[PDB]
């Protein structure tokens, strides 16, 4: 940077896409929970279309 | 069975028995063989001891212990694995998979050549004579006593010594206590509800419990917070 000899960085850049300091609550974190039941259903339904 | 089973022997039952001046000539002999024709008939699993032993198998074949009335399971010795059912009609025999047994005598008749298995089995409980030992519940042992009191009222009522009322009453009132001796054995409880919980309300269902002991039957059901 022109004015700051101590501003520097790596070639890593990116973001974190959280809310507030905290850990981010992804897509998949907020849709995983449906997803697992998802699956405890059809688990039913395979056994019940088996017997 | 929310009653713990107390052993007591058999001559409990002739106190009982022997208050009445009809059945005054019954002995031990008869009260062994009605007992074993009582305790069959209702075939309540928790009258019987359970026991286990490991047997070797030496070619589709092992020798049953002697006291073995009933079995629990059949399995492995080196994997735990049970072994289910002998549906092969042609078993140990050869021409030009899921192991299975089979018992007829104190023969069981297994899958696997040459193998050591665990059977639990249920036996009768002895006392220091080799004679059956019976439970002190007031239920168990009012319907047993009216067991043999129907089985000898029946005879005397063949002879003509006893009138049809008094064993219409007799079968009436047998007829009762069975049932209610059958409930007081079947019916759970407090902690075998518990295990009947766990097993009922299973969201990802648990379908494999005989492959162990059925060990996690009664096992409670975690799901994870997400």
């Amino acid at each position: 940077r022109l004015n700051n000899p101590s501003r520097c960085h790596f070639g890593i850049v990116g973001s974190i896409y959280n809310l507030n300091d905290s850990r981010p609550f992804s897509l998949v974190d907020m849709m995983k929970p449906y997803n697992y039941l998802y699956d405890a259903i059809h688990d039913r339904l395979n056994k019940a279309i088996a017997s | 069975m929310v009653n713990n089973i107390n052993w007591v022997k058999l001559p409990v039952i002739l106190d009982r028995l022997l208050r009445h001046p009809l059945l005054t000539d019954l002995n031990l002999e008869t009260a062994i063989q009605y007992t074993l024709d009582f305790i069959s008939a209702m075939g309540l699993p928790n009258v019987y001891v359970d026991k286990i032993e490991t047997i070797d198998i030496k070619e589709y074949r092992g020798e049953l212990p002697c006291d073995l009335i009933s079995i629990n399971q059949v399995r492995l010795h080196k994997n735990g694995i049970a072994l289910r059912a002998m549906t092969d009609n042609f078993n140990a025999y050869p021409t030009h998979g899921e192991p299975s047994f089979k018992t007829q005598g104190r023969v069981i008749f297994t899958s696997i050549k040459h193998e050591k298995v665990d059977i639990s089995y249920k036996a009768i409980m002895l006392d220091d004579e080799g004679l059956p030992l019976i439970p002190d519940n007031p239920i168990f042992l009012k319907t047993l006593e009216l067991y043999i009191k129907k089985e000898w009222f029946t005879i005397l009522f063949d002879m003509g010594k006893i009138s049809p009322a008094v064993l219409n009453n007799t079968q009436q009132e047998y007829a009762f206590k069975a049932g209610q001796c059958n409930n007081e054995f079947v019916i759970p409880s407090v902690s075998e509800m518990e295990a009947i919980t766990n097993m009922w309300n299973q969201l990802i269902p648990r379908v494999t419990e005989f492959r162990r002991g059925f060990k996690n039957l009664g096992d409670k059901e975690y799901i994870r917070v997400h």
